[PDB]
């Protein structure tokens, strides 16, 4: 039984006072709310109060929107909207230059309301402002030099509190009229602008592009490519993104005619190679709305090659005849005689039918059968003409290549590149609207104005030396699909910046080396510190310091050479000390010099009681190193100090010969006593071994992603009924 | 060349099939002359039994898995064809006994369970053949070279307590299978399961830190075995161990 | 722990992490813990897990990655070339007798051995990383 919700606290603040308590419920109408409050307050006039929220939003109560109250907000009380818009009113036109700035900036601050937006325009607020700037218009020009920049500011107010009411759509269509759109041009013609008010202008230009098309057709009757070009002299990246917003707007509702001409007008102003050398370049913060503005210009030189590419080649035209036949004139002058030239159709048709009989065509009567589906369509002509013209040796390579081909698996040239087509277009999404979250920028597009050709000729002679190098057949059309695929998908990821270093690094890259080196980050880094993966290992320690304690023992029972204390007056400095076999009991005494090693018998000392040792000291406590008669060690065994204590009164003081082995003995002295290790080996060791063994048992989930999350416990049947028998 | 190895051993087992196919082709009950052969033949079954087993390949249960998922165990078919030709054979089993003695004790000692429970009933068909030879007398010319190359076997390395349990559970079954002789059966039994334990102790002791008291209540355990048993071989070697142990201690 | 169904289409149990404790019968899965599973079910799957082939464990579909692939991968075309995951089995049982060797490698000192042996396995696992996707000439 859920607690009633009827009754909540709420603080009412006022600008400058201190708060004052009511409980308020939000399901009766605003009309009940105001009473109760005016009731508890003893304030008449209910109509002239109204709710707003003091938080971030600085908005009023709304049906949709009344939500966001929870219990112990700031809220401090203001006057009704209705006041607040005849105050604001009264103050437009005032004697006070200070007033009216704080009241425009108020009036933009909190203009993010519709209802009130509507309001506020039923009293003629609209019409008011147009006839004012309309009159206007030459009543600032004698104070602009005067106050330009609080006169520029109250402009920008005004035009985002526009904006924002044409995204509403509050104001009509038709109510627009061209002062707007010549107030907006006088602003632009302007040589002393700031960079704002350019900005705010060419926002104010691509929302009217968006909006119809003949204002469309008015803004670029002044629009020239030689005053957008010095707008990307600007280092600033936001008004970067917003001319190429507008440019794209002057691509959108065009005729494909015009599209043409002014990519041809780009083309001759070499656009691409400053855009290269402008914001390639940069290393700046990148935003995403440039990543927009990328696809958005990809998309328009997709559109600019579709528009022409949409259309059928004719195989009846005799032009296209006459192309088809220069073309294989500058293809294939390796086979067919010159002089063919300007002979007659026969042996026209018979290069055609000698030549595509080695290209995989089947028909030889009308070769152009082919040519009558798009995508690609005439871009494959163009393609071929492109490389006749500059790859002359590599077309003659080519062409020379394939009729050659005896392993009969010629690739029909064609077919392969309609495939290819296809599966770019799938790839890059050719044909959808634009994203709206989605923000993936190519910088590659902007090298060339004919990018994507070149991206798609180094995609294919790519391909071509793949094909080469591994002789594929007609079988594995799935896994040449899929290994070009995942390639170029590999090449997009990898963010190029030049067409010749791309081409370079294509052959540069080894295989997936990427993900390998990335797991193995991972995998280190997890080892280091993770959630659900470091957890794994530290969950399952039972054998691996159990089985290093076991090795340690064995290194124990061996034993080795010792060395003895004060060892200078004939006494022998090799001796033993082995564990039994049965390690509970340890073998030591006064032995000989001994360079083979321990001598299996009974030592002198032959007992050690291991349940009567203490603990090992290790470092400055040892007693032996304390003397002060005339027994004093070396500085330089201060590495080489352990020892056995027990009886409180006899200790067993051992000599070592380097660190390592004094890390073993140290080790598997603890390891008598069950205790954590300390030799830097042993962490040497401890470090791999399980790195060992999770590297042995992670090859399970290769492949295979693993969550961070843990995964639910789905629900069980009760019963135990087994409709198939165990074991 | 392990695979060769086994290959070869497979084709070892096809050949001692047609060797025993043949054989009860063309030498039945008239042909019990020439059957002196049959004793190496069946000395070399298991001298061919006696390699590739589960201690040979237990170092990895791959190994194991690999094996039987292959071929399966071999060592079980030898032990089968071995008992149905031996339930097949006939009466004249009284020769075979001092060559037969030493062969039956590897597969008495198999480390599995299975086949041994299958193959044990051949020593009470033995023990009764037994019988029928020695009615004219007591029979301990079996049990006693029996203990001795258990005695053998277990130094050897090869002795287990559990399988003895199983032992003495099967030849209660088969006391209970037979008639007033079981007594005799049991109770010899019974000294086989105790001496072969006391071997047990001794070789699990042996590996383990000396202690030089249990083994020698072992020692004169056997001793009470062997002159109880009207045997002294063993005995008097033992005892000679028993003497060098004094010597030592 | 009702409605299980015979299936050979389970082999590759692969796990996640290391399970909770909530069944006796399950323990803190090993990432190599693949579980031979012989009983479908909509949500859980309980079979035989490579330690412990002897105890069963019933586990969340959740926490199976679903692998209808089998030790035989051209009857289900599991293989990116065929002749190739073969080779990854086969290698997969040489590494669990590495998990063996290494266990003994440790009674005995072998630190030339040992290391060399330590370098070689690297290249092994190194290569088998590389070649856990087939996309190359046959040569």
């Amino acid at each position: 039984m859920p607690p009633p919700a009827d009754i909540v606290k709420v603080a009412i603040e006022w600008p400058g006072a201190y708060p004052k308590l009511m409980e308020i419920d939000q399901k009766k109408p605003l009309s009940a709310i105001i009473k109760e409050v005016c009731d508890g307050w003893s304030l008449a006039n209910h109509e002239y109060f109204a709710l707003q929220h003091a938080d971030s939003s600085n908005f009023y109560i709304t049906e949709k929107n009344r939500n966001e109250i929870k219990n112990g907000t700031i809220l401090r009380l203001t006057t009704s909207p209705a006041q607040n818009a005849q105050q604001l009113h009264e103050r437009i036109q005032s004697s006070s230059m200070d007033a009216k700035l704080e009241a425009l900036k108020d009036l933009a601050s909190l203009s993010r309301d519709v209802t009130f937006a509507q309001e506020f325009i039923n009293l003629d607020g609209i019409s008011l402002l147009t006839q004012m700037v309309e009159s206007g218009t030459e009543r600032y020009q004698k104070l602009q030099k005067i106050m330009k920049p609080c006169f520029g500011d109250m402009l920008s107010f005004t035009l985002t509190a526009f904006v924002e009411l044409m995204d509403h759509g509050i104001v009509s269509w038709d109510t627009f009229s061209v002062a707007f759109i010549k107030k907006i041009a006088s602003f632009v013609n302007k040589s002393a602008i700031d960079i704002s008010i350019l900005q705010r202008s060419l926002a104010i230009l691509e929302s009217m592009v968006l909006n119809s098309h003949d204002l469309y057709q008015k803004v670029a009757q002044e629009i020239t490519i030689g005053q957008l070009i010095p707008h990307l002299q600007g280092s600033d990246q936001e008004i970067q993104t917003y001319t190429i917003a507008v440019i794209n707007a002057l691509f959108l509702k065009a005729p494909d005619e015009r599209r043409q001409e002014m990519a041809n007008i780009l083309a001759q102003k070499q656009l691409r190679s400053i855009i290269l050398t402008h914001v390639i370049r940069a290393q700046r913060a990148i935003n995403n709305e440039m990543a927009h503005q990328l696809y958005v210009l990809q998309v328009l030189t997709f559109n600019l090659l579709e528009d022409r590419m949409m259309t059928k080649m004719d195989p009846q035209d005799q032009a296209q005849r006459d192309i088809i036949f220069e073309l294989r004139r500058i293809a294939f002058d390796a086979e067919s005689e010159p002089n063919n030239s300007s002979g007659s159709m026969e042996k026209r048709k018979s290069m055609y039918t000698r030549d595509y009989k080695k290209l995989g065509f089947i028909n030889h009567v009308n070769p152009a059968m082919d040519f009558t589906q798009t995508p690609p369509g005439m871009l494959a002509l163009d393609n071929m003409l492109y490389f006749a013209k500059h790859h002359q040796d590599a077309y003659i390579r080519i062409v020379l290549e394939n009729s050659s081909r005896e392993d009969k698996h010629e690739c029909p040239f064609g077919r392969s590149s309609i495939e290819l087509t296809k599966m770019l277009c799938e790839i890059l999404k050719v044909g959808e609207l634009p994203s709206e979250t989605c923000n993936d920028f190519h910088p590659m597009f902007f090298t060339h104005d004919r990018s994507f050709e070149e991206f798609f000729c180094i995609c294919i002679q790519l391909l071509n030396k793949t094909w080469k190098e591994m002789r594929a057949t007609s079988e594995d059309f799935n896994k040449v699909m899929q290994v070009v695929k995942e390639q170029v998908m590999r090449a997009l990821t990898t963010k190029p910046s030049s067409l010749d270093q791309f081409k370079s690094k294509l052959q540069n890259l080894s295989y997936t080396e990427i993900l390998k080196i990335r797991q193995s980050e991972r995998m280190n880094q997890e080892d280091f510190q993770s959630r659900p993966i470091l957890e794994l290992k530290e969950k399952i320690q039972p054998e691996i310091l159990e089985l290093i304690k076991q090795q340690r023992l064995n290194r124990l029972v061996e034993g080795t050479c010792f060395r003895k204390l004060n060892a200078r007056r004939r006494q022998d400095k090799f001796w033993y000390c082995r564990l039994s076999p049965n390690h509970k009991v340890l073998h030591y005494g006064d032995l000989e010099e001994s360079p083979q090693g321990e001598v299996p018998h009974d030592s002198l000392q032959d007992k050690l009681p291991v349940a009567d040792i203490k603990a090992v000291v290790t470092g400055k406590d040892c007693p032996h190193m304390k003397e002060k008669g005339a027994l004093k060690q070396n500085k330089e065994v201060l590495e080489l100090a352990f020892s056995i204590l027990y009886d409180s009164n006899c200790q067993l003081n051992f000599i070592a010969p380097d660190k390592h082995e004094y890390c073993i003995w140290t080790d598997g002295l603890n390891a008598l006593l069950g205790k954590d290790m300390m030799s830097d080996l042993t962490r040497n060791d401890l470090d791999t071994l399980l790195s060992m063994e999770i590297k042995l048992r992670l090859l399970d989930l290769e492949n295979i992603q693993i969550p961070d999350a843990p995964p639910p416990i789905p629900k069980e049947p009760s019963n135990y009924d087994f409709v198939y028998d165990c074991n | 060349w392990m695979v060769m190895n086994m290959t070869q051993n497979r084709v070892f087992l096809r050949a001692i099939n047609q060797f025993a196919e043949v054989l009860t082709r063309f030498f039945m009950d008239q042909a019990s002359f020439e059957l002196q052969l049959w004793n190496n033949y069946f000395h070399l079954a298991v001298a061919f039994l006696t390699h590739e087993s589960l201690q040979l390949e237990t170092f990895s249960q791959a190994k194991r898995n690999k094996i039987v998922k292959k071929y399966g165990d071999m060592r079980k078919e030898i032990g089968f064809r071995i008992r149905d030709m031996w339930y097949n054979l006939g009466p004249h089993k009284i020769k075979f006994i001092p060559s037969m003695v030493g062969p039956i004790l590897e597969v008495t000692l198999t480390p599995e369970v299975e086949l041994r429970k299958a193959t044990i009933p051949i020593f009470f068909d033995m023990m009764q053949c037994e019988f029928n030879f020695s009615g004219n007398g007591n029979f301990h010319m079996f049990e006693n070279e029996l203990i001795t190359k258990l005695d053998q076997e277990v130094e050897g390395g090869r002795g287990d307590e559990q399988y003895k349990v199983l032992l003495e559970k099967l030849l209660l079954e088969h006391c209970r299978k037979h008639k007033y002789l079981s007594s005799s059966g049991e109770v010899f039994a019974l000294l086989v399961s105790s001496l072969l334990e006391n071997l047990l102790d001794y070789r699990t002791i042996i590996m383990q830190d000396e202690s030089k008291e249990n083994r020698m209540s072992c020692t004169v355990n056997v001793l009470n075995f062997y002159k109880e048993k009207k045997r002294e071989d063993i005995y008097i070697r033992y005892l000679y161990k028993l003497r060098d142990l004094h010597r030592d201690c | 722990m009702a409605r299980w169904i015979p299936t050979k289409r389970q082999k590759y149990g692969v796990a996640i992490y290391n399970y909770n404790a909530s069944q006796d019968v399950e323990l803190s899965l090993q990432i190599g813990d693949t579980v031979h599973i012989l009983e479908m079910y909509e949500g859980w799957y309980r079979g035989y897990t490579l330690q412990n082939k002897s105890k069963k464990g019933i586990f969340p579909e959740t926490y199976i990655h679903l692998k209808e692939a089998t030790v035989e991968d051209l009857g289900q075309h599991e293989t990116v070339i065929p002749g190739e995951l073969p080779l990854v089995q086969e290698l997969t049982s040489t590494l669990r007798e590495w998990a063996v060797i290494w266990r003994k490698l440790y009674v005995n000192n072998k630190l030339t051995l040992f290391r060399q042996l330590q370098q070689m396995t690297y290249s092994l696992i190194e290569w088998r990383s590389q070649i856990l996707s087939g996309t190359l000439p046959k040569d």
